[PDB]
């Protein structure tokens, strides 16, 4: 009940984490 | 990118195998490690 | 990248094909483990009851 | 799929080994605090009680206590005196002609008993009966301030005050109608602020509850919670059992309970309404707050 | 001045992720208190206690 | 290179010294094995 | 180069394979005192009960 | 040349010295030897 | 040329030093020795 | 040319002013000498 929703609300705060990461992995890649 | 698969499945099967054993030990239903 | 098969060839490099290989014998030994583990812990004390 | 897959197994797992929620503990007399196992009092005591009982209709000198038979008085001795202190039943009492001490029948004890009860009443009295609609009737006791131990409590545990300093203590010696006010007052500094947040952090351990309980945190020297004017009747209170009974002129002179200062914390024990409190009802007429 | 020169190009994406990076930390801290967290001073209790220093006192 | 193979033994090195030391600090901690006045 | 076997030689490298050895023989080692250990450990006082 | 040999000295002559570090400290923190004054 | 010896000489006087006063410091505040009023 | 004599006076002047502060702050405060009031 409570606890379910809560880790599936913090899912999406990570999801929120997620597109910075991906934004500096590819300036490491395609920067040989 | 197959190695990107390889990295999240492995580090999603550590955490959840961490994870179940932090809940079944603290659970306190099984009588392991004097219980 | 010629070692792997037609069907899959625009998919996987040579190099990739060997390390899956490695991936799928190794997630086979750990389920048969996983099972074995697991009908020794029903057998110990059963979960459900 | 294959995260909420694992989720999903994860907390099957979870809600299948895990014990079950626990029901809350469920006393005729007290709030949260159960004397249940009664092999501490022992059971060859337990046999000449009831001849006291069944013997004599009233009982022989009794200092306070006044309006009791000696069934009333035994049974209430059972239930709260041993039952607050976990004692054996001998522990301030003789076989026979307990009235009195003679031949040390534990003495020394008996006395410091009568008094606890004495300053427990007024206590009660002067100080437990405030705004007591939508508050309760609840009331000091024996298992309140003693948590089924007999002596040695500790006022200040080691496990709280993790971030206070180690050698603070509640400053009693103030009059505490407002004597902590230390907002816009131009006269003091950040060291008094300082000892006021120690203060205010041991408030915030002791009851259960934020530190929104009582005090709207837009304008801290407002009084619109009124949960502040209880909390100016227990300080007062706390005050007023140290002063009084604690150190009076002195530990050494005239002094009960050991010089230990009462701590707000020995009391409440983590929650509003502490656990050791009786329900409204459960306490003898002179003990209560309206006698 | 400092003995570091991070380039053109180096400033533009520093300024880029330390200002993502702030509000992501900051809703984090808030869901997380709201739900799991009751205070934040016993959170630090446990830090007293590492077995290095727990009885050296 | 599929794997570089130095990251492979980074990672291995690594983790295999944390479960360690882990595994290590839950034993000890337990008080279950009489082990250093317990 | 070349010293590595043919079944293997698009992901090893000459040196690569020496540290390999390396490893391997360290891991069997390391797994065997570890049943020592253990079979030790379960003699002394066992955890399960 | 897959290795630096000086990237391994390092590590390992650091993560050795940490971990005597760490031991003695366990073991004098512990308080079950009578080693100075106990 | 791989290993400079500078680099060795400056982190052998340092390490040194700082054993020298964590020892040193660890001794005096056992207060097992009676060393400065103790 | 290895080894440059001034950085070497260099650590040796602030090490040896380091070590004579420090060893006179500890005396001064352990109290132990009646010095200054005490
Ligand atoms: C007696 C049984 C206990 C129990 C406690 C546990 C515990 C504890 C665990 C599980 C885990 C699992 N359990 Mg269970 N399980 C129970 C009840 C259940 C029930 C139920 C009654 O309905 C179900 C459906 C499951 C289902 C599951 C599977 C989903 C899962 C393992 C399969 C896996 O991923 O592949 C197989 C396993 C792998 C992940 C792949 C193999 C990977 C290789 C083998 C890695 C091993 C390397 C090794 C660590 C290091 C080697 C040393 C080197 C030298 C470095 N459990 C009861 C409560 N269950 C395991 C888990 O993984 O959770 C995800 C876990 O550890
Ligand atoms: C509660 C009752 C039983 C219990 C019931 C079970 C059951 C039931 C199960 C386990 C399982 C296992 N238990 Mg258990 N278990 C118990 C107590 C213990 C104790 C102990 C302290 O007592 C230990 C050490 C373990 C340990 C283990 C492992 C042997 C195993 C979990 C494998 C896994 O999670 O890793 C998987 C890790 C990952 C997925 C990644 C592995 C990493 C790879 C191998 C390393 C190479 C990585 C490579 C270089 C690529 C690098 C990638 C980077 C990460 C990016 N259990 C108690 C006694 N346990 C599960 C198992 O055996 O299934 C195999 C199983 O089903
Ligand atoms: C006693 C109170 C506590 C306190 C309680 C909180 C709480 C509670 C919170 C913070 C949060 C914040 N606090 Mg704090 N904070 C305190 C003390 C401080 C101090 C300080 C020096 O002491 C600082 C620097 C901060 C700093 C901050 C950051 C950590 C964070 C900023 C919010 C933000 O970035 O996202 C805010 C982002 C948005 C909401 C903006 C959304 C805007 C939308 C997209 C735009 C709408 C368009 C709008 C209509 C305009 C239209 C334009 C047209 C021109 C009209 N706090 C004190 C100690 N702090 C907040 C935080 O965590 O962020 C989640 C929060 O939850
Ligand atoms: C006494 C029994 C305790 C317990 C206490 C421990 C403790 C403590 C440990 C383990 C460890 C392990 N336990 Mg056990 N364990 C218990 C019950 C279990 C159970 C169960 C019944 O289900 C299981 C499945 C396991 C399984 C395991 C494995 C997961 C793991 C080591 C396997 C391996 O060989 O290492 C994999 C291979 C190696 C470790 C390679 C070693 C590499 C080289 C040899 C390391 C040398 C280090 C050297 C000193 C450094 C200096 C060398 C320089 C050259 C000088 N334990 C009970 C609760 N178990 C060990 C762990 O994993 O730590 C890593 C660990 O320390
Ligand atoms: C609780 C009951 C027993 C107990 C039960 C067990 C059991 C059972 C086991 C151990 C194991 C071990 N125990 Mg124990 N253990 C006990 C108490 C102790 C005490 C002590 C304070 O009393 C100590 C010091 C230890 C120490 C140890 C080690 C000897 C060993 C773990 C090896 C490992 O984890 O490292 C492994 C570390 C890594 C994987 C990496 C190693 C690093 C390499 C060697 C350094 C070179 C790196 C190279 C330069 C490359 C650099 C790479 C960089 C990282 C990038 N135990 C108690 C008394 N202990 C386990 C062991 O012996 O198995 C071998 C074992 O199975
Ligand atoms: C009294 C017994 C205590 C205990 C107290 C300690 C303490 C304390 C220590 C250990 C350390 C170790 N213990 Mg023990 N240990 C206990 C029980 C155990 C148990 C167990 C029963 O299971 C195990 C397996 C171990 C195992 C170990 C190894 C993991 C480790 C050292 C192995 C090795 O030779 O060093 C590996 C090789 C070396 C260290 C190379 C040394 C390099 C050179 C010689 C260092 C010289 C330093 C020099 C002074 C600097 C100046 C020199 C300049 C040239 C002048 N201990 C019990 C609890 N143990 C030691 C540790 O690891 O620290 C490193 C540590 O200090
Ligand atoms: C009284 C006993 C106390 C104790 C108190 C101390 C104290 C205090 C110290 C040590 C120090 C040491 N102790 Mg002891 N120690 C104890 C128990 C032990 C035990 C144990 C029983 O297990 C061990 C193994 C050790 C081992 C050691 C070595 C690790 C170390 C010095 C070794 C060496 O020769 O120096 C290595 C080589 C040298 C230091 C080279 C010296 C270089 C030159 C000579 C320095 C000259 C300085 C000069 C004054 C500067 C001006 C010169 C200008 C030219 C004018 N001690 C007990 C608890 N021990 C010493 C330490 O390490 O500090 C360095 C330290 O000060
Ligand atoms: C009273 C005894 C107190 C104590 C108090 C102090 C105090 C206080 C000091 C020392 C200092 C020293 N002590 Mg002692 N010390 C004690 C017990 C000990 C014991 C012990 C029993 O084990 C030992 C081994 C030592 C050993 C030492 C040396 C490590 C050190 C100075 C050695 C040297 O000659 O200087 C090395 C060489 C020199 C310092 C060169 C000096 C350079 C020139 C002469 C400096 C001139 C400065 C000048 C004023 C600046 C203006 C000049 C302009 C031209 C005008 N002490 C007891 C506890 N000890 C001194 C320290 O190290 O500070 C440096 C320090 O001040
Ligand atoms: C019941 C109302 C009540 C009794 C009865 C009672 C008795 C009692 C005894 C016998 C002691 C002394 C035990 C010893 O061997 O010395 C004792 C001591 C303390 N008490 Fe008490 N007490 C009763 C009630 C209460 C209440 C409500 C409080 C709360 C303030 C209280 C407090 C104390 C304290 C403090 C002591 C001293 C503990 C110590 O460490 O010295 N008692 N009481
Ligand atoms: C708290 C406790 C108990 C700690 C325990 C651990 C302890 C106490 C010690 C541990 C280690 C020790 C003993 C450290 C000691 C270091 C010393 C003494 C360094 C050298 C000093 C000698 C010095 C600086 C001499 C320097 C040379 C100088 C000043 C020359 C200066 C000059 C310069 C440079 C010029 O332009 C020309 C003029 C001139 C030549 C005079």
């Amino acid at each position: 009940m409570n606890w379910i929703v809560a880790t599936f609300m913090l899912m999406f705060v990570l999801v929120a984490f997620l597109p910075l990461v991906v934004s500096l992995a590819y300036t490491w890649v395609t920067n040989p | 990118e197959f190695r990107t698969s390889v990295v999240v499945s492995t580090l999603l099967g550590l955490v959840m195998a961490l994870l179940i054993h932090f809940v079944v030990l603290s659970s306190g239903a099984f009588n392991w490690l004097r219980a | 990248n010629d070692l792997v098969p037609d069907q899959w060839k625009p998919l996987f490099n040579n190099a990739q094909w060997l390390v899956h290989d490695i991936v799928v014998k190794t997630i086979y030994g750990g389920l048969i483990i996983a099972v074995i583990a697991h009908v020794l812990c029903w057998a110990w004390t059963p979960w459900i009851r | 799929v294959m995260a909420v897959a694992s989720i999903a197994i994860f907390w099957w797992i979870f809600y299948t080994i895990t014990p079950a929620p626990a029901p809350p503990l469920q006393n005729p007399i007290y709030v949260n605090y159960t004397q249940e196992p009664t092999d501490y009092i022992s059971a060859e005591s337990l046999a000449a009680m009831n001849a006291y009982i069944q013997a004599n209709p009233q009982p022989q000198a009794v200092q306070v206590l006044k309006g009791m038979t000696t069934a009333q008085i035994s049974a209430y001795m059972v239930a709260q005196v041993s039952g607050g202190l976990k004692v054996d039943c001998s522990y301030c009492h003789n076989i026979a002609n307990f009235a009195q001490q003679d031949g040390y029948p534990n003495a020394a004890k008996k006395v410091t008993a009568r008094k606890m009860m004495l300053m427990s009443a007024d206590l009660n009295q002067n100080y437990t009966a405030k705004l007591p609609a939508s508050v309760g009737g609840y009331q000091i006791t024996c298992a309140t301030c003693h948590n089924g131990k007999a002596a040695g409590l500790e006022p200040y545990p080691i496990e709280i005050m993790n971030t206070l300093p180690n050698d603070w203590r509640l400053p009693l010696e103030l009059d505490y109608p407002g004597g902590l006010v230390v907002t816009g007052r131009k006269d003091v500094s950040n060291h008094e602020v300082e000892q006021n947040q120690f203060a205010m952090y041991h408030m915030n351990v002791s009851m259960g509850q934020g530190c929104t309980f009582c005090h709207n945190a837009r304008y801290f020297p407002s009084y619109e919670i009124a949960q502040k004017n209880h909390s100016i009747i227990m300080l007062q209170m706390t005050k007023h059992i140290q002063e009084t009974y604690v150190a009076p002129g002195g530990r050494i002179a005239d002094g009960i309970m050991a010089g230990k200062s009462p701590s707000c914390w020995l009391c409440h024990q983590g929650a509003n309404i502490p656990p050791g409190a009786a329900k409204p009802g459960q306490v003898p007429a002179v003990l209560s707050s309206t006698p | 001045i400092l003995g570091y020169s991070i380039g053109e190009i180096g400033i533009h994406r520093v300024a880029f992720w330390t200002g993502a990076a702030s509000v992501l930390f900051s809703n984090l801290c808030i869901f997380l208190s709201g739900t799991f967290v009751k205070d934040w001073n016993a959170f630090w209790g446990f830090w007293d206690k590492m077995p290095i220093w727990n009885g050296v006192g």
